[PDB]
Parts: C-alpha cells; structure tokens; sequence
C-alpha cells in the first residue's frame, strides 16, 4: 500500500478544524474534520483507529502532525481511504475513511504524490 | 546592555535631614523566578574600598546603622541614605544583579550645607 | 574577618603588561567568584571579567576580551589578572570583588593604582 | 510574561 | 465498549481550568478539573488512572489532549464514566469519574459523539 | 499508596523557580526547587527517580508536568514524602524529600489531595 | 556510518519549506523539499523510512528535529545520502536520497559535517 | 554514577546556540553548541549517544531538556564528561565530551551539583 495511490483519495487546500481523541475496543483513535481554507466544498473526515486496519503503524505519527497543522492552522492537503470503518454507530458519528497521510501545502502547489 | 541612570550627581544636605537619592534601568529587575529585585546600594568613603549597604534593594545588611529601603519597584529606587551625620559624607553608587554582567551607577557625592 | 589583599600601585610604559594579583584568606578559596573592577577618575566602576575558582570558567567583558585575561590559582589562594597593549586611556585602579550567594559582593580589595605615561 | 515559544514547543511536541 | 456508548454522560462547550497529576497504587494518573463556559454550572473532576479501569489504553492519548486544551484553554466536550474506583477518600478528593473522551467544541457546535 | 495519604506533605502557593535533569545509578533523575510565590520561606526541594523508589511508575508523568509548570511559571501545590533517599551527597546537595505529585493553585485555593 | 562522510551530501544554508509524513509498505516514513531564504538554486528533496533503510533506528529523533526546525524557520543544513531507495514511483514524487541529519547553519559559520 | 561526582565539569552561565542531531554505528546522536551568555569565553561543545556510554539510560530525557533550552535561549549549567567519543572523523568536528546533565541557573547563583 501506499499515500499516492489511485485508489487512495486526496482533498487540497485542507485545514484541520477538530479534533477528537477517545477510545473503541481496547484501542484508542482520533478523528480530525479538515475544512477548505476557501468556503468551497463540504468538510471531510478521517479517522484513524489505532491497531484496527492496515494503516496501523502510523496512528502515532499521524496524530502528532494532525495536532500541529490542527494548531498552526496551516492549509495541507490531506489523502485518505474510503469504506473501512464499519462499525454502525462509529460510521454514522464521523465517517468511514482512514487518514493515510498530511502533505503541506504551498502558495502554488502542494508537496504530495500525484 | 541594561544602563543606570543615577541621580543626583553631587548633593549637599544639612545635619538632621532626610536624604533622598534616585535611581533608574533601562529594563525590570525583578526577576519572577527568585521573586526578588536584583539592586543594591553601596556606600564609598574617599580613599576606602565601597560597603555593602542593601541586599535585594529593600533588607540591609547585618551592620547597616539604620539606613533606608529602596521603594520595591520594577526599574525605579529612592531612599537610599538616612539621618545624615558628620561621617556620612561619601560616594554612594548602585548596581544590578539580574545578570553576570554587573553595571554600576554613575555616583553621588554628600557634602555639608555652607 | 574574610578580607581581600590586593598589590600596591604600578607605573609602566605604554605598550608594556603588568598582573595584578588578589590575595584572600579566611575562607574556602573555591566558595565565591571573584569578579575584577575598573574605576577610572570618574568614579565610575566597569567590570573586566569574572572567575570561578573551582573550575576557572571566566568570562571577559566585549570590551577588555582582547586587553585582559584571568588567571586563578587554588593552591596560593589568589587571583591574577593581565593587561596587555597598555595605552594611556587604561590608567585606573583595579578592585577584586567576591560573590557571596545572596547575589552581592561584600568583601572588596584594597585598590590598585595602574598608571601608564612616558 | 513567559516566553510562549517553550510552551508553544511543549504541548506540540511528541 | 465505545467513548460515545449510552451509559457514559458529557458535558458540552466545558474548559479545563485545573490539571492534578500523581499516582495511586503503582499507576500515574491525571484528574482535570473543568467549568462551564460562561462559570455557570458546577466543576467537574474527571480521573484517568493508567492501569486500573478498562479505559486503560488511552491513558496517554487522553492526557496529551487534556494538556494541550488545559494550555490553550479552549472549548472541549468530556465524555465519563461515573461510579468506578469505590476507594472511599479518592471519591471524596476528586470524584467517581474516569475520564474517557475529549471532543474539541467548535464555536456553535462540537465534534463528537452527542 | 495516594499523594494525599496522611503521611504526606503539601506546600501550596509554591513556584517551580529551578529545573535540574541529571542521571544517579543509571537511572534519570529530576529535581525542582519550590520557592514561595511571595519570595518568603525557605527553598523546598523535591526530585524524583526514575527506578528507584516505589513512586517509580509516575517518574515520565512528573518530569513532562514539571517542565511545563517551569514554563508558565504558575503557582502549585508540591507533594513531598520526606526521608527516602539516603545518598548524603545527594541529600546535602538537592533535598531529602520526593516528588510524589504536583497540583495546581487557582485564585481560591489549590485543587487536590490535602 | 554517520551523516557526515564523503558517500554522503549535503546542501548547507537550506531552510525546510515542506514535510510530509505518511505511510509504506507497513512503515511509516517523513519527507522534508528544502528551499533557500533569498529565492535561489533548485530545491533538493530528502526522505528517510522508519524501518525500511539503515537511517531505522533515528527515525524519532529526526522527526522530532525536522519538525522543530520546521518551525522554527531557521537557517539549516540539511545531509542527504544519494541512491537508497528502490521503489520507482516513489522517487516520481518526492525523492531518491536519504535524509540523515539537521544541523544548525549560522550566517558565517555551520554547526554541522563537511 | 551520579550527574554532580568530582569527575565530572561545569560550565555555568551558558547559553545553546547550535543543535544537530543524526546518527553514527547504528545509533542515533545529537549535539549542542554553547557560548557564554555574559560578554565572552570559550565555546564548548557536548553531546551524547543513545547507545554508547553509561549515561545511555539518559539520552531520550537529555534530548528533550537540551531542545527546551535551544529553544528559549536562556542561560544553563551544562555537567559534561571530558574525552568520551573516540571518532576522529567525528571528534575532530564536533568535541570530544558527553552531555551528562542540564541544571537551571537564576540570575546569579546555578540550581545544581557544585
């Protein structure tokens, strides 16, 4: 697997506006809701379980960069996975993305795979 | 870097008055680790090496013959001497403590009244 | 009594050095910093650098760091300090002070008259 | 007044 | 077990104003204190003990949030669990709560489970 | 064990002025020195090991809430039990007592264990 | 090895512009494009895996320096080592060199190898 | 072993100027440059190994204290060890000494081993 793939999806101009941390079957998670820095599109969110799906190994550093663009409220572009959560009531509350990756953004561009 | 301004240059009181003598930096000294104000008052005789005269610019020292206390301010400091007698004609000068680098006042020099 | 016993005045020519030296006793040399003074006619006092007598960490003022340089020694107990490339702008008196842990310097020298003509 | 840039680096931190 | 199960309760648009650390029976702990938005209400303390309830695993996702809202002193939305730890002078000091999740309160409404 | 039990101590209106990390028998050590948040008293001392003592399981949850009420510079409540380490250089040098918690004063009074 | 010898490379005076943290092949990894502060030269792109290279076992502590001179803004010089990396559409997006090292570039001299 | 032994030196009045971190035989390394803080002296560089000396035990606390006091600037007692790391290529470059402790100094007078 990796951040770039097709089949992984990406959002631009991304500003994370929350932030939750708390906990679903003996493991913890977090959900951040990213928002345009613009007014455009509807905000998209991407959970991140800690040991429940293939993007594992990365709830750390994924919730340490998550806290800091979320502070800083830098633009970034983030990149998620669609239809993987599926517990009923844990869907219905935030989505069923997984969070896969955070590339910063630029004036003109952005740092990430294409 | 931190500059003293002291002031009066030269003074002359009669015997039996209340003597006032001013001070000034260019910054706070108060330090709100220590919770104390770094400044003290020496005293020097012509010819004699300078005395202790105020620890922390408002307790004197152990032989202190009943001198004033400095108004515990943040960068402005009075009252230094007190009840002028015939052998308290000298230099009094300042000094902080808020670093390594110890800066010292100008000076004040008593004299009598005609 | 703690005292600090310092030399008797110098008289050299410009360009020359001169050490001036500190003696202390009374005390555990390697207790207080002993910092080094100048007072030129003014009365007004400038510090050169100070000193600790343990591990001999000093620090030079911006402005005597090229003219002067300090030297402790823990089996004398005194201190030393140097003056190179005198001119005649650098005629003072030379005190040495010691910190005691209140922040303060209560024991002082005796005086150094340093002067340089030809 | 502290200097927030510590305090900054504290909470972001790890 | 889920952070936004029916038996757990949660306050809204709180502000943590009080952090206490220490430890009880070989295990660190952390009991917040948080008000109300506008000082209405009552203050509720909030434990979270590292190994001692079934909310074990997100002892450490929990306190890097409950200390980065405590410093930036914002809105959030706690979620508890009451009636845990019966040791009779714990209660009496903190509370019968065990902190289980922190939600971040956006201006009108929060990001977490209602 | 409990930070409040009654063979505890407490010195509220205290501030963390100093911050020393250091190692003593391969084992990382931190210690603080606690002067009153009016400049009077005495400077309490208190530091903590890492494995040494049976408050050993809080040693990484009292060096990160040291260093960040050394930060704020805020007033707190130190939780000291006296008389466990019995290094003399140690003692002499830092202090006899043990950090065993670390609470936070408010304007009314300080929340925790009294 | 070290990230200051002839195999390796570096670009001194550089300044993080971008960071991207992601995640492959069940590793996670972090990727810094370092650009001049006076709008110069071709910006030069470093990566380095968490378990997937020889620069393993640094992985936190460059992370924790990558982000912090991130932020910093400062001037740094940044070590690359050339060639490591082998999945081809990898290197069509960010880059083929390592990244080793982060020092501290000042305006005459540079903390660092060379 | 202890931070404060007679073996071991102190510069006090410090202040850290230049960070670096990277990795050598495997393990990972930073490093800290200090310049006194008061007018003049020597700069003395120091730093440890995560897997090397004694005082590996210490490396993930020393890490986190010497990157807190890079980045206030303020002035530190640093405890070193003298002709630790044996790296030609790597002493010759950055110093020969091991980071053992990092005391707090107030205005005057350090908080530390003597």
């Amino acid at each position: 697997e990796w951040t770039g793939d097709n089949t992984n999806a990406y959002y631009s101009d991304e500003v994370i506006s929350e932030l939750h941390v708390g906990q679903i079957d003996t493991s913890p998670y977090f959900c951040i809701k990213t928002v345009k820095a613009n007014g455009s599109g509807t905000p998209v969110v991407a959970c991140a379980v800690s040991k429940q799906s293939i993007w594992a190994p990365s709830f750390k550093e994924l919730l340490d960069q998550a806290r800091y663009f979320y502070s800083t409220g830098q633009s970034v572009r983030i990149h998620v996975q669609k239809n993987i959560w599926t517990y009923p009531l844990f869907v219905n509350t935030f989505s069923a993305n997984a969070l896969v990756g955070l590339s910063s953004c630029s004036a003109t561009q952005c740092f990430g795979p294409k | 870097d931190i500059v003293m301004s002291q002031s009066p240059s030269s003074l002359a009181v009669s015997a039996g008055e209340k003597v006032n003598m001013s001070c000034k930096s260019s910054q706070s000294l108060f330090n709100s680790r220590t919770r104390k104000n770094h400044l003290a008052w020496y005293q020097q005789k012509p010819g004699q090496s300078p005395k202790l005269m105020i620890y922390w610019a408002s307790t004197g020292e152990c032989v202190v013959r009943d001198r004033f206390t400095g108004s515990g301010c943040g960068t402005d400091f009075t009252l230094t001497i007190s009840s002028v007698q015939d052998e308290d004609r000298a230099v009094y000068l300042c000094k902080q403590s808020h670093n390594r680098a110890l800066t010292f006042g100008c000076g004040t020099k008593l004299e009598m009244k005609r | 009594e703690i005292q600090s016993q310092q030399c008797g005045p110098e008289l050299v020519k410009p360009g020359s050095s001169v050490k001036v030296s500190c003696k202390a006793s009374g005390y555990a040399f390697t207790n207080y910093k002993a910092l080094g003074s100048k007072q030129s006619h003014g009365k007004s006092l400038e510090w050169i650098g100070y000193i600790d007598p343990y591990n001999s960490d000093s620090s030079y003022n911006q402005q005597f760091k090229d003219k002067a340089t300090l030297t402790v020694d823990k089996s004398s107990s005194t201190a030393y300090m140097y003056l190179n490339s005198l001119t005649s702008e650098d005629s003072a008196v030379y005190y040495c002070a010691g910190l005691e842990l209140t922040g303060t310097l209560p024991y002082w020298g005796q005086g150094t008259l340093v002067t340089v003509s030809a | 007044f502290y200097d927030a840039r510590p305090v900054i680096e504290l909470i972001l931190s790890k």
